[PDB]
């Protein structure tokens, strides 16, 4: 066959996110949730620390 | 002006097909009532930022 | 009669200020519907007997 396009596992995207943290603004409440409460909404929490 | 012309070249000569991979399904007992309604039935394995 | 007089001395010369320390917050998905309503929003870290 010709095979014009190749396949991938996960898509990339053209527009991404960046951040500039302030290493002196920490809340003293270490919150917690379930494991499936963690997975779906997980890495998005660690991009908006 | 030349780099913005070149970024328009790469997006034009694209050729990719998305393949469902890794996907897992959670249970209703293991989710908050606020995160439960967001998930249709099965979230794609791996995680997204939003 | 002398020891009961002395226990009244220590309570009188007291001087302490309570400082919020350690406190953590739990989620609604991880509590029984009977223990959920008891907690206002945030229980003081450490544990109490009652």
């Amino acid at each position: 066959l010709s095979d014009d396009f190749k396949q991938i596992s996960d898509p990339k995207g053209y527009l991404t996110y960046s951040v500039k943290y302030e290493d002196q603004f920490t809340k003293k409440d270490k919150l917690r949730a379930s494991e499936a409460d963690d997975r779906i909404v997980g890495p998005t929490v660690n991009l908006f620390k | 002006v030349s780099g913005l012309l070149m970024v328009l070249f790469k997006v034009m000569t694209d050729n990719r097909l998305v393949i469902v991979g890794e996907t897992t399904t959670p249970m209703s007992n293991t989710l908050s009532t606020v995160v439960n309604n967001v998930l249709r039935t099965t979230y794609h394995n791996n995680v997204g930022v939003n």
